[PDB]
């Protein structure tokens, strides 16, 4: 639905790095570079960022508004 | 088919681009259509497609 | 109430969509207020979604 606050392996926070993130989708970087980028050298934060749907807005479509 | 007729018929649907011809904006989009993604209407799609 | 009349993008259209944790204000209770100066109690990353 919405990005987690902490990883759930190491705990590191990852929910504000999200929109931004988006950010770097935005401009031309990748997938990989973007990560390195973000400061995630663990590769844990990466499948954390990377596997993550953004489902809130698709939610908030159905939202009543 | 001879050339000059098909080159008036895509004059009305298509545009010239760095020698290629990509469809209009409206033919894309109808008056009656919309954005499926944003529910936007079509003429601002058409204005950000041109 | 001021907005482009397509206005896609959620920010242009709506205000305080996204509830960031810098949103957050600290209640001093008692004497806090005096003990922790201003600025000390607050959202360590202030960008958190
Ligand atoms: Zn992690």
């Amino acid at each position: 639905m919405i990005i987690p606050v902490r990883c759930f392996t190491c705990g590191k926070i990852v929910g504000n790095k999200w929109e931004a993130y988006l950010g770097l989708l935005q401009a031309e970087y990748t997938e990989g570079d973007a990560l390195d980028a973000l400061g995630l050298k663990r590769y844990c934060c990466r499948r954390m960022l990377l596997a993550h749907v953004d489902l809130i807005e698709k939610l908030l479509n159905y939202a009543p508004l | 088919i001879d050339s000059v007729a098909v080159l008036r018929g895509i004059q009305k649907v298509a545009m010239l681009v760095q020698g290629n011809w990509v469809v209009k904006s409206d033919i894309l989009y109808p008056k009656d259509s919309s954005s499926p993604h944003s529910g936007v209407p079509a003429e601002v799609l058409c204005r950000g497609r041109d | 109430p001021h907005a482009a009349k397509d206005s896609s993008d959620p920010n242009e259209l709506y205000v305080n969509h996204k509830v960031y944790t810098r949103h957050m204000t600290w209640i001093p209770l008692g004497n806090q207020a005096d003990l922790f100066p201003e600025g000390t109690i607050r959202p360590v990353h202030d960008d958190i979604l």
